[PDB]
RNA sequence: AGACAACCUGGCGAACUGAAACAUCUUAGUAGCCAGAGGAAAAGAAAGCAAAAGCGAUUCCCGUAGUAGCGGCGAGCGAAAUGGGAGCAGCCUAAACCGUGAAAACGGGGUUGUGGGAGAGCAAUACAAGCGUCGUGCUGCUAGGCGAAUCAGUGGAGUGCGGAACCCUAGAUGGUGAAAGUCCAGUAGCCGAAAGCAUCACUAGCUUAUGCUCUGACCCGAGUAGCAUGGGGCACGUGGAAUCCCGUGUGAAUCAGCAAGGACCACCUUGCAAGGCUAAAUACUCCUGGGUGACCGAUAGCGAAGUAGUACCGUGAGGGAAGGGUGAAAAGAACCCCCAUCGGGGAGUGAAAAGAACAUGAAACCGUAAGCUCUCAAGCAGUGGGAGGGGGACCAGACCCUGACCGCGUGCCUGUUGAAGAAUGAGCCGGCGACUCAUAGGCAGUGGCUUGGUUAAGGGAACCCACCGGAGCCGUAGCGA
RNA sequence: GGCCAGUGAGACGAUGGGGGAUAAGCUUCAUCGUCGAGAGGGAAACAGCCCGGAUCACCAGCUAAGGCCCCUAAAUGACC
RNA sequence: CGGUAGGGGAGCGUUCCGUGUUAGGGAGAAACGCGUGCGUGAGCCGCGUUGGACGAAGCGGAAGCGAGAAUGUCGGCUUG
């Protein structure tokens, strides 16, 4: 018994990986106030995502158990 | 194979040649693959003894300035720390395992590598097991002598049995390990100078080691 | 494996106080204030080894100075080396300076040569 | 060329000097050991969380929950072993042979975990076999049937673990293929 | 009855901390205290898992798996079943009924679950299995004994060296004037116990025991289960909240039953709560006996190599140091001189005086002697130039010491937009004194295999290690809640 | 793109401006230079101005900015 | 081919282990003191009218592995 990593269970409900490997996520924003929106964001904002570059680092060292390919 | 072996009797004539083949290392890798298996046999051999007391171990500390000036431990205002005499040790050395582990198939390519080096020494032998009744150490030396093994450079005999009297009989010499396939080891093979088979023997290993 | 220092430390300090040798006072005395002392002495010599080819130049042009004014009522430093480069002379300063030491009746040679063909 | 514990040695590149830090300038990082100057990075003791920034509202917050998980629906899990005929191809299946499942164990070209062990098998269309063999598995997808019963090849479907079904619904369930069979007779 | 280091069981039971504040949550049922018992404790012989296929008391390890889940869905917490190992073991009793009493008790009978037992009849009987006083047995422990083989030379001493020999079932170890298979004690091997202890066998004896058929009326652990409320614990924070265990109040059913299968109902499967007891595998070190050490060597290692829990300090709980190495052997210096003693100088001992404040003996610091030099001088003390003077040379044109006078030269560190700073820090010297270890994740570099790769625990001629151990794990299909 | 850092107090100078009193070695922005993290020369001394970006040796030479009575290197030069 | 924060490359040394019960060593080891010796440096190699018994090089391995700063800390000794 050593101690092995923890995923961070909070970002692993959040993010997830595709088959070829890299981080997806939802768009953020409906949920309420949607009258007020317009259809087309709406559509928008149904949509999936892959991550911006830069977050990938902290996303990475949070859900150590991902298997991800950074296309190296 | 590309060298033969020397089959001598009990006597010392030689009666015949014999082969031994091996899966050797490829010749850039075979020092480093030797060289591995021995740091790792010499590493798992090590036995973390060596503790020592860290800050909390240490007996009879209070959180306090002291009172009174201890002669070579402290002075007057002073608080407790590490940075005394008789203070703990920052990160000393706590009871450890070295043990690290290599492949299978790693390893037994570094016994290969070495017996298939040493096969430049290597003799046989004619399985002189009955030749041995009461343990005689004398006896044994005499074989040696007769068979050209100065009884000082540290010789192998790798063998099958161990006959009572033959074990016995060569306990006492500090240069000479004798090996049935239960133990043998990287170490020994690379530490000997003469090598020493029998023909079971060499049938032994030409096939758990054999090239294909 | 526990290790004491040992004589690292005491072999480092000195061969480092072997350097400070007749340094005045406590700079000869204490390895730290030693320390200190063997880096700005490495130091200002490293500075005047470059200042030192400056400072031969400064004398040498001195003097050179001197032994030619006593010649002419006019004449220079400048005047004169400006004639021996359009006379096409490649002597330096140094030479210039030690031949007015050790050999004054050759400068003044020189000096003849110069005006005879600025003449 | 002989081995000894003498001429043994590592590889050149192998075996990499490790960083001491806080050993003088000139050699490493020295002093600040690479920290430079202050503040919370460079203080000893854990760090900050991982997905914290700054106290900003960090990433992983600000971005609603992935579909099914969010609310306990139960993830969706792998419930065949999944072969193609490509895989078939490649290994040394002789004419008559038996596939299954336990034969793709044999030739190794499935080696089934605990999860997987429990499973069953199912054959996915991709690749052209040529040869005839016998098939047995619990599923297979549309194509792949059609490209083996194309090239000769029998399936053999096998029988899932019966569902256990009380009394009652078997008489309704009955009583529909009663309807069936008195309407087209 | 008291004592008892750690481990263990029960009872009470925090807080700093984490959450970058904090209250739910975390820390943690941890520390601490109290009580209890043992060499282990606890748990434990299915009112259990599971899922339509099967398992067969408990504990421990590997794995499943950081998976399912829990969670101000935040910080974090975190299973189980299948699978692999270690280790194996199952038993007593209540009630129906039959005896004895007025009882309350006692004696027989009886103990199980894809049901048993009591009831009523008919068959089998001898082996098998479990426990155990007594006692020569076996082995081991608590004293021991026998035990092979060398000499001369070399400057205090020979085990070293050069030169000869020898033993080895013994070349472990310690000592010996100096390092030893052959000098001593020993080791391998081999013998040895009147007495006590221990594991084992045997040991009179004590125990038990089968077989079938009929009978739903007799029993099958009651203030119990459940229900309503208040909680606790289960990975699971009231949530749809099962299973488990407790306060208050109510309160069943007996096998045509009852419970469990994650609200609940039906069906099917599994099981038999409300009586007890049980070995091993696992945890630990105040210790005992062996062994090893890429452990320390007097600022280290235990606080403690000497009065060490001492001296000393504190009313008290409590705190808590320091001082090691003359030589092989005291041979520890007779006698004379200085001389009140101490201390010294000779002589004598000794390889050496190493002379008792005695072994190597650095630095600061304190001096003594010899060479050059300073009393019109302004300076982080040096440096480039070098007057004059001195010293040891063999490449005598060089080196070394000194230093007339000229030039240049704003201590070190830290930290700052920026420092000589009148910014911080260091009296000086020597020691001690800081990116460490374990375990996981990612990446790089090196190897090994790529007939995909690899084994975990576990087993191993003690370790290491040969050889096993495929359970797992990574890669071979994705999309989708 | 991978792996993996520091930095996130700036200072003055030139120029464009705002605040302030077209006050501040003030303050706050914009386009640049130096210092920061840059030694050498010129500036008496003198982070931020001018020249110039220091691999190292030389008792060699030519120059930049700046200079040529003495301290202190070069003209007590020439002509208005 | 200036360089702070900082990143990368190449090395030296300390104690210990393997080789190793090594080479060498009362014909003087470690250490201590010295050098007209060799290194870009960390250092190495050589030498002793000290010292009195251990212990290199090579090829490898491991860390209680390098000090001038912590109003560090313990001893020793100054200044006043
Ligand atoms: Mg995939
Ligand atoms: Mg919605
Ligand atoms: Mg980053
Ligand atoms: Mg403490
Ligand atoms: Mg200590
Ligand atoms: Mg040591
Ligand atoms: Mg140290
Ligand atoms: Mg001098
Ligand atoms: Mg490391
Ligand atoms: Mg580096
Ligand atoms: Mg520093
Ligand atoms: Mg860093
Ligand atoms: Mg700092
Ligand atoms: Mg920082
Ligand atoms: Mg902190
Ligand atoms: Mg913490
Ligand atoms: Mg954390
Ligand atoms: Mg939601
Ligand atoms: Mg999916
Ligand atoms: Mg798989
Ligand atoms: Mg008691
Ligand atoms: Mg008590
Ligand atoms: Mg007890
Ligand atoms: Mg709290
Ligand atoms: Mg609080
Ligand atoms: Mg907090
Ligand atoms: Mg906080
Ligand atoms: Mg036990
Ligand atoms: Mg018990
Ligand atoms: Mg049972
Ligand atoms: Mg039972
Ligand atoms: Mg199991
Ligand atoms: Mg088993
Ligand atoms: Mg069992
Ligand atoms: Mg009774
Ligand atoms: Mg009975
Ligand atoms: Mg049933
Ligand atoms: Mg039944
Ligand atoms: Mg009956
Ligand atoms: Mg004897
Ligand atoms: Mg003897
Ligand atoms: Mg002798
Ligand atoms: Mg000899
Ligand atoms: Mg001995
Ligand atoms: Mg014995
Ligand atoms: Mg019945
Ligand atoms: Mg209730
Ligand atoms: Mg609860
Ligand atoms: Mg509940
Ligand atoms: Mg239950
Ligand atoms: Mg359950
Ligand atoms: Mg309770
Ligand atoms: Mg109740
Ligand atoms: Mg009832
Ligand atoms: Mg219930
Ligand atoms: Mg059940
Ligand atoms: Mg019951
Ligand atoms: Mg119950
Ligand atoms: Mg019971
Ligand atoms: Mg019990
Ligand atoms: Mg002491
Ligand atoms: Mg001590
Ligand atoms: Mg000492
Ligand atoms: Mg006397
Ligand atoms: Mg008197
Ligand atoms: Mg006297
Ligand atoms: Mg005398
Ligand atoms: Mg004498
Ligand atoms: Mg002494
Ligand atoms: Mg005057
Ligand atoms: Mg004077
Ligand atoms: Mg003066
Ligand atoms: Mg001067
Ligand atoms: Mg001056
Ligand atoms: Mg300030
Ligand atoms: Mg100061
Ligand atoms: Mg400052
Ligand atoms: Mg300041
Ligand atoms: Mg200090
Ligand atoms: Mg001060
Ligand atoms: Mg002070
Ligand atoms: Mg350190
Ligand atoms: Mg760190
Ligand atoms: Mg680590
Ligand atoms: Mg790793
Ligand atoms: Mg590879
Ligand atoms: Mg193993
Ligand atoms: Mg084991
Ligand atoms: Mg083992
Ligand atoms: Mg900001
Ligand atoms: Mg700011
Ligand atoms: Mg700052
Ligand atoms: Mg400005
Ligand atoms: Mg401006
Ligand atoms: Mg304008
Ligand atoms: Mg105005
Ligand atoms: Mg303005
Ligand atoms: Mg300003
Ligand atoms: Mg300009
Ligand atoms: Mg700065
Ligand atoms: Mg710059
Ligand atoms: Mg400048
Ligand atoms: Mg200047
Ligand atoms: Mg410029
Ligand atoms: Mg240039
Ligand atoms: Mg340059
Ligand atoms: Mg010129
Ligand atoms: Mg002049
Ligand atoms: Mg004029
Ligand atoms: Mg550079
Ligand atoms: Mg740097
Ligand atoms: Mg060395
Ligand atoms: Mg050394
Ligand atoms: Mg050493
Ligand atoms: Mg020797
Ligand atoms: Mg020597
Ligand atoms: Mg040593
Ligand atoms: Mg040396
Ligand atoms: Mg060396
Ligand atoms: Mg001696
Ligand atoms: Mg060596
Ligand atoms: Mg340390
Ligand atoms: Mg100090
Ligand atoms: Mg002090
Ligand atoms: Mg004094």
């Amino acid at each position: 018994k050593g101690y092995k990593m923890k995923t961070h269970k909070a970002s692993a409900k959040r993010f997830r990986v595709t088959g070829k490997g890299k981080i997806v996520r939802r768009r953020a924003g409906k949920q309420h106030l949607l009258a007020k929106k317009n259809t087309k964001r709406k559509n928008r904002l149904s949509k999936l995502i892959q991550v911006d570059r830069s977050d990938y680092d902290n996303v990475i060292g949070a859900l150590p158990y991902l298997k991800v390919n950074r296309k190296v | 194979e590309l060298i033969p072996l020397p089959i001598l009797n009990f006597s010392g004539e030689k009666v015949g040649e014999t082969f031994l083949n091996l899966k050797t290392a490829p010749s850039e890798t075979a020092r480093a693959v030797v060289h591995r298996g021995l740091i790792t046999h010499l590493q798992n051999k090590r036995r973390g003894t060596a503790s020592t007391l860290t800050r909390a171990e240490v007996r009879g500390g209070g959180r306090k300035p002291y009172p009174q000036k201890k002669t070579g431990r402290a002075r007057r205002g002073s608080q407790r720390s590490p940075l005394r005499p008789g203070g703990g040790v920052i990160f000393g050395p706590k009871p450890r395992d070295w043990t690290i582990k290599m492949n299978k198939k790693e390893r037994r390519l570094a016994l290969s590598t070495a017996i298939a080096s040493a096969v430049g020494n290597s003799f046989v032998v004619e399985e002189f097991a009955e030749n041995f009744e009461k343990p005689k150490t004398k006896d044994f030396i005499a074989a040696m002598q007769r068979w050209g093994l100065d009884p000082a450079e540290k010789s192998l005999f790798f063998l099958m049995d161990l006959v009572e009297n033959v074990e016995k009989s060569g306990r006492n010499i500090r240069t000479l390990k004798l090996l049935t396939p239960r133990s043998l080891n990287l170490f020994d093979v690379l530490n000997a100078e003469k090598l020493v088979f029998t023909e079971g023997t060499i049938q032994y290993l030409n096939q758990r080691y054999g090239v294909d | 494996t526990r290790v004491k220092r040992g004589y690292i430390a005491r072999r480092r300090r000195k061969k480092i106080r072997f350097f400070a040798s007749s340094f005045r006072g406590a700079h000869s005395r204490l390895t730290r204030t030693i320390a200190q002392q063997k880096i700005r002495a490495l130091v200002s010599a490293h500075r005047d080894r470059d200042r030192q080819k400056r400072d031969f130049r400064r004398l040498w042009i001195t003097r050179i100075n001197a032994a030619i004014r006593e010649r002419g009522v006019y004449y220079n430093y400048s005047k004169f080396i400006h004639d021996l480069y359009k006379r096409q002379l490649l002597l330096n300063r140094k030479i210039l300076a030690q031949i007015a030491i050790l050999n004054p009746n050759c400068i003044y040679m020189i000096y003849n040569e110069i005006i005879k063909k600025e003449d | 060329t002989r081995f000894r514990l003498d001429n043994l040695g590592p590889q050149p590149g192998s075996r990499k000097k490790g960083k001491r830090k806080g050993r003088g300038h000139a050699a490493g990082q020295g002093g600040s050991c690479g920290f430079g100057m202050r503040g919370q990075k460079s203080r000893s003791g854990p760090g900050i969380m991982r997905g914290f920034e700054g106290g900003q509202m960090p990433l992983y917050r600000r971005i609603p929950k992935l579909r099914g998980i969010a609310g306990g629906m139960r993830a969706g899990l792998p419930k065949y072993v999944p072969i193609n005929l490509r895989d078939i191809e490649v290994a040394g299946f002789k004419e008559g042979e038996e596939v299954s499942l336990e034969s793709l164990k044999a030739k190794g070209i499935i080696n089934p975990s605990g999860r997987e062990r429990r499973l069953p098998l199912k054959i996915l269309g991709e690749g052209e076999l040529s040869t005839k063999l016998q098939i047995k598995a619990r599923a297979f997808s549309g194509s792949a049937k059609e490209k083996l019963e194309a090239a000769g090849c029998s399936v053999t479907v096998l029988p899932g673990r019966k569902k256990y079904i009380k009394e009652s619904v078997r008489k309704n369930l009955a009583r529909a293929d009663e309807y069936f069979a008195k309407k087209r007779a």
